[PDB]
């Protein structure tokens, strides 16, 4: 490493467009209703469960709630979309292809 | 086949053959003279 | 073209003159023995082909032909199993009544009273109750006869002769050049598309045409002699159409993409056959078709001789980030130039695969009447788990061998390997910390519970009653897979396993598989597993990363991969070698997998396996894993001491060999401790005091007696330790589960 | 009648689509590979192979794109059969 | 100097050479309210020496264990202070010989 | 393919720390610099008081909720607070004897700040500084244990 003498402070080359665009690229397809959810959506059912579990705020969700499935799947896709958007943006600006 | 019989004279091959022989002799002795606890014959 | 067949013609003369010269492959062993250390080194260096020569071509040729030898030996072994099933078996009797007849395929000769081992297994037969699962595998293949097993044995012997001929041919007659081995793209294309794709497709075809009809008739109560032979099902489409109506339509639905017509024999039922307790062979056939297509498309991924495909070098050299520097640059050369790197990766994944196989074959029993043969199930899990652990430790070993021998810092500058070696201290420090944290918060829980139970404070234990450590993530995953056919796998009729939840499948009154409930004891023992795994990883990864150099010894690569020490200096540098890190990782893999298989045995005997006498399941041990596996004294009392009553009381039975091997494995294990606790300097002096007595009587050998090298002392010790422990567990498990299951 | 079916037309459309995409510079061919960024660039071809086309479209290209279009059409046919749109 | 042209050895800068750095320390004098700092500099005035602190620790710990054995264990209602509350395992010596 | 993140420490590739996001991210560096351990100009007694308050308050929870008297309603909190007081006392003892053992050799090399300017050694790392630091730790830790009990008694939503 002939470069990197002082650990640049901008180690994450931040683009504020990246989180917004990953969020919109995931949640908008996640707002498409499909046959498997009974016509509903993943984000729709996730927010529905968020509401149903905020109706008793202290009491957390159960093991049999289905809020955890929506949570984990939604955030799998969302984190993947956000990190791949950051990677793609900073590879486009930089080299990498 | 001088080299092959030199191979068969090696320590592991000769040991295998000799112990197969000894074990077979003991096994046949114990088949034809079963359960020899004492020398009585 | 670049991808082509390239061979040397008659490189090596087929001659016996080097058989008669032991140690020809080495320049340090060709000089003949003067000490017995030569006799040991001749066997330690026999297959270290990279220490015989240094050019990769002859190494690769030796490796190829030795693989052919291994395949020929495996074929001999398989033909022997099939032949013993054809000649020394109760298989035809077992097909007619698999729920009462114990599978046996080994008969003992009546010579020294050992005909007591020829036990009453059933079917008018006397022999050794086997635990290999070969009967269930043969019934799944649709054998139904000893003649078919005999001809499979003959075919296996023919294929073994073919493999040995091929080794001789590809070493001595037409041996491939180095550029032929380095065609990794074509090798992967053929091994994915052909070895795994065409192989899975051919097995799918066998299952479509032989296994499925034969087993559908076997499950319909048809006696195996009334069942049509496989060729009658191949020739007569009317019989297959009578069993599966989609065969009336032919192969037209396949080419017209009307694949749903084949839903008679290509299903997605999931769960288990309620008649056999095994997987639906229609699901299995569809599975093999699917993965055949998958591997056949996967084997068209790499670029060999036409423009289409990938260059793996490009993929690697393109995968780099801001954290990893140059990235995977220089790994294609590593893995096309070093056999030990490939062996490391391949052994790692093969052992992980064997363990995955173990975990997936008990939960989704793929063979008929396998789930209720509790001995077969336990033995298969234990066996493949052990093979996997051994392969993983070997992966560590050969990664270290690569790092010592084949690593070059010129080809690795600021790439992933350089950057891993450059922060090895952080890796190993955090691994050490997590190992200590896991050891505490896993085993100290058991110690806390033992102390509380001994103190008379069961309300202070980490139990399902007092202080619940519930594995809620695993419980959630269980519930999610159980409810998959409802939401997330709607075309599946049932879940993959009954272990997720639901009802039990009872075959012959015995439980084939039933839901496994996870509680505090399961939490504790899974964290024990994680702990032991992390420590094994610690030892092996420390041997890999510190194979070339350390803060203690900076020139460790010049000492080699396999050296005893550097000396008693620096306070003492014993076992700084990477070989010694493998030597210790073996002990820790043993300690890990022993608990793995103990957890499996107890969990199965307590919460899954058992009989359905009335409406209600009576488990083998009685469901005591939940309340007794919280303590070490529970594992000692309710598992080791209790379940040993079948192996120590087996004298006078057909299981007496298991008690004998129990005791003998104890003996071998303790005998390992003479080599592990001791050192070479005592034994050389004892040997010279004995050599005095031999010189006095003029029987002093010319090959001077030496003590075993330090490395060989450690190797003998760990080998005897593993053998004794594993055979002790083997005898204990088998004597227990043949009796109670 | 299969010839004229929805399946048949889907399959011929998919195969001809992949063939026309490769032949007319819209898909990677034997002569044109792609970089890490999906831009078509000349390949080295690893053997050299002769074709009289104006574009160097090999029968290897016809095989590759027939397989790709057959996969595309099979997936499309069976997914429209899955969602009930066929 | 020490960062000029990969010159990571300086005899006049042995701090940068040996890596003697305060990676996170800040020498700012201002952290706490001065009345609070006064309160806590005076609260510890008596025990700010090793001997005084160890005297406090000895006194407190010995007093604590003694009052715990005399009073605190019984206040905690410990089973060792309550006694068996039963005839105990007195007459059941062994399974064979039921000894007292 | 520019912009590598992980750098050698202060640009010195032979000291061996490898500055990294977890090490030298400005949020992380800021948070760790603002901790009383790294306030090298502040009196060690007051940094000890803060550290001790924090630790005495935090290590009472385990003794309260997981101790041997955790299932007795009003006795759980008292027993846990007293266990924490004892542990804080032991820790003050250990701190004192560490100050006695460690600070006898008086290192001679100076310190810098990853920027070039040499700073004075932390007075904490002397005999007197560590003794007053341990006094502060004892005072603050007993105070924080007492405050942990007070919070058991006065916080609305304490279970
Ligand atoms: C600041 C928000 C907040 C607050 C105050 C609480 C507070 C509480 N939670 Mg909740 N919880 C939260 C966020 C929060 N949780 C989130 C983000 C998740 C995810 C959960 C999941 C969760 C579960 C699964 C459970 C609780 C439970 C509890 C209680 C004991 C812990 C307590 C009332 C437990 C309870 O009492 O029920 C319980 O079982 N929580
Ligand atoms: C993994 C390979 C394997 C193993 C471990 C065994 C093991 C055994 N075989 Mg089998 N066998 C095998 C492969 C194998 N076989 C194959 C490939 C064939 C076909 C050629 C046979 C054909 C065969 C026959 C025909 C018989 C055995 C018998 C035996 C037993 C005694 C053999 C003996 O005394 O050797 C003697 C060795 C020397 C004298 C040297 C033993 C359990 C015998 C048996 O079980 O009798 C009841 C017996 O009669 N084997
Ligand atoms: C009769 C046929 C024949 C002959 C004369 C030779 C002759 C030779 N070979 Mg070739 N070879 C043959 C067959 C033959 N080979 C076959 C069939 C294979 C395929 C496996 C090979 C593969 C091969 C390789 C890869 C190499 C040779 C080498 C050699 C040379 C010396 C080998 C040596 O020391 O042998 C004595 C060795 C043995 C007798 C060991 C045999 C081990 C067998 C294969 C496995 C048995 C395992 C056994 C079941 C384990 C039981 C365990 C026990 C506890 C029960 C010599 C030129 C070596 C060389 O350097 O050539 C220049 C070399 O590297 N050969
Ligand atoms: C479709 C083509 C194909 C197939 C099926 C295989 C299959 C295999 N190869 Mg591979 N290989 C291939 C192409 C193929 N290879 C190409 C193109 C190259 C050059 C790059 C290599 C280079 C290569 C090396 C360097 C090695 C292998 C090895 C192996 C064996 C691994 C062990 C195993 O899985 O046991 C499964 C066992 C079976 C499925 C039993 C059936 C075995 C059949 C008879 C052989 C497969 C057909 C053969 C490749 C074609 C020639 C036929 C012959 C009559 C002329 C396996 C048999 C390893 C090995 O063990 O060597 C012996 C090994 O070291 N191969
Ligand atoms: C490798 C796997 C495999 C194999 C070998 C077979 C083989 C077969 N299947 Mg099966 N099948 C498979 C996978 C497989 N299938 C899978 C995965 C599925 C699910 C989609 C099916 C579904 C399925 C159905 C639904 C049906 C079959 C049928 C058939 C048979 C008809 C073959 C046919 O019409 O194709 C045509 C094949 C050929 C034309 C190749 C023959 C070429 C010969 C060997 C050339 C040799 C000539 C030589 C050079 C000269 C002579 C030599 C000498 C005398 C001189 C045949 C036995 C049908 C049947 O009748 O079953 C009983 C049937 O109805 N299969
Ligand atoms: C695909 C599997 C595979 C392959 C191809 C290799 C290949 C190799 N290994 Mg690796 N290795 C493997 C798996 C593998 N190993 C596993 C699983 C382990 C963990 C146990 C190791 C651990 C290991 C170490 C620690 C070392 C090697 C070494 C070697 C090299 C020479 C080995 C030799 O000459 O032994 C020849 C064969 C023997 C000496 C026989 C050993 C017999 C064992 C100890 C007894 C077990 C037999 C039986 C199961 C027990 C019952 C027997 C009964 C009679 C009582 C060679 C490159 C050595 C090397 O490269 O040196 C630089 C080396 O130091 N390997
Ligand atoms: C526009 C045309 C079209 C349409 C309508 C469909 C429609 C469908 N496809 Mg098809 N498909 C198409 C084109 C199309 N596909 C093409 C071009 C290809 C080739 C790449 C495929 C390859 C393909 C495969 C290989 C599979 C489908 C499957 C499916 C079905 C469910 C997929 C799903 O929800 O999984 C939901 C899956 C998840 C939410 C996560 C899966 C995560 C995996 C398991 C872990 C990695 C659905 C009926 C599936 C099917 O037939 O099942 C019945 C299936 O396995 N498709
Ligand atoms: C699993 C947690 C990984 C955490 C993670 O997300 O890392 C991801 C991060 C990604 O690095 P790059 O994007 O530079 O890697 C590019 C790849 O092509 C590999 O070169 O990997 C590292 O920084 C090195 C590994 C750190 C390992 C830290 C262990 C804690
Ligand atoms: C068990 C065993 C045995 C036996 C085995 C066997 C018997 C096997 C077989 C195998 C086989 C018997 C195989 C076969 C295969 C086949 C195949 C693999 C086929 C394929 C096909 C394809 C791939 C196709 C393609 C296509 C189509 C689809 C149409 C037209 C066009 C084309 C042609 C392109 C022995 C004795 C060795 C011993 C050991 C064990
Ligand atoms: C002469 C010429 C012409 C015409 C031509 C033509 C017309 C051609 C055609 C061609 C074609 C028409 C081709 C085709 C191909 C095909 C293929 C190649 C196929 C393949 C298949 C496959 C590969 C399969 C696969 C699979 C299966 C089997 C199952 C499922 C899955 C998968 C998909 C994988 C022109 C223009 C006029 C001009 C001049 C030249
Ligand atoms: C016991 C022991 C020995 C002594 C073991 C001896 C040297 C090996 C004995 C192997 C066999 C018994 C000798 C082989 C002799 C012939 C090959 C056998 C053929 C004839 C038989 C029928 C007798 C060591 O040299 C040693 C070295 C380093 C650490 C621990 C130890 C250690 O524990």
């Amino acid at each position: 490493e002939a470069s990197n003498k002082s650990f640049p402070r901008d180690w994450v080359k931040t683009d504020p467009l990246v989180p917004v665009l990953g969020f919109a690229g995931w949640t908008i397809p996640a707002n498409i209703g499909v046959s498997a959810f009974g016509g509903q959506s993943l984000f729709g059912l996730f927010t529905q469960s968020i509401g149903e579990n905020l109706a008793h705020f202290p009491t957390g969700p159960a093991l049999d709630d289905k809020f955890w499935l929506y949570l984990i799947t939604y955030h799998l896709g969302l984190f993947l979309t956000i990190t791949l958007g950051q990677i793609g943006v900073q590879g486009r600006k930089q080299g990498y292809w | 086949m001088k080299d092959f019989t030199t191979y068969l004279s090696t320590a592991p091959v000769i040991a295998t053959i000799w112990f197969t022989f000894t074990a077979g002799l003991l096994i046949e002795i114990n088949r034809y003279f079963p359960d020899p606890l004492v020398f009585s014959f | 073209k670049k991808v082509k067949i390239a061979v040397d013609r008659n490189p090596v003369e087929t001659s016996f003159e080097k058989w008669a010269k032991p140690g020809h492959f080495s320049r340090t062993l060709s000089k003949g023995p003067n000490t017995t250390t030569w006799i040991w080194n001749l066997h330690a260096d026999a297959h270290d082909f990279d220490s015989h020569t240094s050019d990769l071509e002859e190494i690769s040729r030796k490796v190829f032909s030795a693989h052919f030898g291994q395949l020929g030996i495996i074929f001999i072994w398989l033909s022997g199993m099939y032949f013993h099933g054809a000649r020394f078996s109760n298989y035809e009797a077992w097909l007619s009544d698999p729920t009462h007849i114990k599978p046996s395929a080994q008969v003992v000769w009546p010579i020294v009273g050992q005909e007591i081992l020829n036990g009453d297994v059933g079917g008018g037969f006397q022999g050794i109750q086997i635990t290999s699962g070969f009967f269930q595998l043969w019934r799944a293949s649709g054998i139904t006869s000893e003649l078919q097993l005999y001809t499979t044995a003959i075919g296996g012997l023919v294929m073994a002769a073919a493999m040995f001929f091929a080794g001789w041919f590809h070493y001595h007659k037409a041996a491939p050049k180095l550029e032929w081995f380095q065609n990794v793209e074509s090798m992967l294309n053929h091994h994915l598309g052909g070895l795994l794709g065409l192989g899975s497709l051919a097995w799918a075809g066998h299952q479509i045409h032989v296994s499925l009809p034969v087993n559908k008739l076997l499950d319909a109560g048809v006696d195996p002699k009334e069942i049509p032979l496989p060729h009658d099902l191949l020739l007569n489409r009317a019989i297959m159409a009578d069993l599966y109506p989609s065969f009336a339509k032919g192969i037209a639905p396949f080419f017209t993409l009307n694949w749903s017509e084949y839903s008679d024999f290509l299903t997605f039922k999931g769960g288990l056959n309620p008649v056999t307790g095994g997987l639906w062979l229609s699901d299995t056939a569809h599975h093999h078709v699917a993965i055949a297509v998958l591997f056949l498309v996967a084997g068209h991924m790499y670029r060999t001789n036409w423009g289409i495909g990938h260059s793996m070098k490009e993929i690697l050299e393109a995968h780099r980030g801001p954290f990893t520097g140059e990235g995977h640059v220089g790994l294609y050369e590593i893995l096309t130039t070093s056999w030990h790197a490939q062996l490391a990766i391949n052994l790692a994944l093969f052992g992980s695969l064997s363990i995955i196989v173990a975990h997936h074959m008990y939960a989704m029993p793929p063979y008929p009447y396998l789930a209720t043969d509790y001995g077969t199930q336990l033995s298969l899990f234990t066996h493949h788990t052990w093979i996997g652990g051994f392969c993983i430790v070997g992966a560590g070993a050969h990664a270290a061998i690569f790092m010592v021998r084949d690593y070059d810092p010129t080809n690795n500058y600021n790439n992933l390997l350089d950057r891993v070696i450059r922060h090895r201290d952080a890796i190993i420090s955090h691994l050490n910390w997590v190992c200590i944290f896991l050891g505490f918060h896993s085993f100290g829980l058991y110690i806390h519970n033992d102390t509380m139970s001994a103190l008379g404070r069961p309300q202070d234990m980490f139990s399902d009653t007092a202080i619940q450590l519930q594995p809620v993530f695993a419980q959630w995953i269980q519930n999610t897979h159980f409810l998959a056919p409802q939401l997330t796998a709607p075309n599946a009729l049932a879940a993959t396993s009954l272990t997720w939840g639901g009802d039990l499948v009872a075959v012959g009154g015995k439980v084939a598989m039933m839901p496994i409930s996870l509680g505090t004891s399961d939490f504790m023992v899974h964290h024990i597993h994680a702990f032991t795994i992390h420590v094994t990883v610690l030892i092996l990864l420390k041997g890999v990363l510190f194979a070339r150099s350390s803060r203690l010894i900076p020139d460790k690569a010049n000492l080699g991969f396999r050296f005893p020490c550097d000396g008693p200096g620096r306070g003492g540098t014993c076992q700084v070698s990477a070989w010694d890190h493998v030597f210790l990782g073996l002990f820790w893999m043993y300690n890990s997998l022993s608990i793995v298989i103990f957890h499996f045995s107890w969990k199965m005997q307590s919460d899954v396996w058992g009989t359905v006498t009335a409406s209600g399941v009576s488990h083998i041990t009685g469901g005591n894993f939940a309340q007794s596996a919280n303590t070490i004294n529970g594992w000692l009392r309710d598992f080791l001491w209790a379940q040993s009553s079948q192996v120590i009381q087996s004298y006078g039975s057909a299981l007496s060999a298991y008690g004998l091997i129990f005791l003998g494995a104890h003996f071998v294990w303790a005998f390992s401790l003479m080599f592990l606790f001791s050192g070479r300097g005592y034994w050389q002096e004892l040997i010279e005091s004995i050599v005095w007595a031999h010189n006095k009587l003029k029987v002093a050998p010319a090959i001077q007696p030496r003590a075993l090298s330090i490395t060989q002392g450690r190797a003998v010790g760990v080998a005897h330790y593993l053998l004794g422990g594993i055979a002790t567990t083997w005898s204990f498990f088998l004597a227990r589960i043949i009796s109670v299951g | 009648g299969f010839i004229g079916s929805s399946t048949n037309l889907i399959m011929v459309a998919s195969t001809t689509a992949t063939l026309a995409a490769a032949r007319f510079g819209l898909a990677p061919t034997v002569k044109k590979n792609t970089t890490a960024g999906l831009k078509l660039v000349d390949s080295k071809n690893s053997a050299g192979v002769i074709s009289n086309d104006p574009a160097g479209f090999t029968i290897v290209d016809v095989l590759a794109m027939g397989a790709a279009g057959h996969g595309l059409g099979v997936g499309i046919v069976l997914g429209l059969k899955g969602i009930g749109a066929l | 100097k020490y960062g000029e042209n990969s010159r990571y050895f300086d005899l006049q800068d042995m701090e940068n050479t040996t890596g003697s750095w305060d990676m996170y320390g800040v020498d700012e004098k201002k952290r706490y309210p001065d009345n609070q700092a006064k309160f806590f500099t005076q609260a510890t005035d008596i025990i700010s020496r090793r001997e005084s602190l160890r005297a406090l620790v000895a006194l407190s710990g010995i007093a604590a264990i003694v009052t715990y054995g005399l009073k605190g264990a019984k206040d905690a209602d410990l089973p060792i202070t309550k006694g068996p509350q039963t005839t105990g395992e007195n007459g059941k010596g062994g399974s064979v010989r039921s000894r007292l | 393919k520019k912009a590598q993140v992980i750098s050698p420490v202060n640009g010195d590739p032979f000291v061996g720390m490898l500055e990294t996001p977890v090490t030298s991210a400005p949020i992380v560096a800021t948070y760790l610099s603002n901790l009383p351990a790294y306030r090298t100009g502040v009196a060690p007694v007051l940094r000890g008081v803060e550290i001790g308050l924090a630790h005495g308050f935090l290590l009472a929870g385990p003794f309260i909720k997981l101790g041997p008297l955790r299932n007795v309603p009003e006795t759980a909190e008292i027993a846990g607070s007293l266990s924490a007081a004892g542990l804080v006392l032991i820790l003050a003892l250990c701190l004192s004897i560490y100050g006695s053992a460690q600070f006898q050799s008086t290192p001679s090399i100076g310190v810098k700040t990853l920027s070039g300017r040499s700073v004075a050694r932390d007075p904490l790392f002397s005999a007197d500084g560590w003794s007053e630091f341990a006094a502060g730790f004892l005072v603050g830790g007993e105070a924080g244990v007492a405050w942990a009990y007070v919070c058991t008694q006065i916080l609305p939503y304490y279970s």
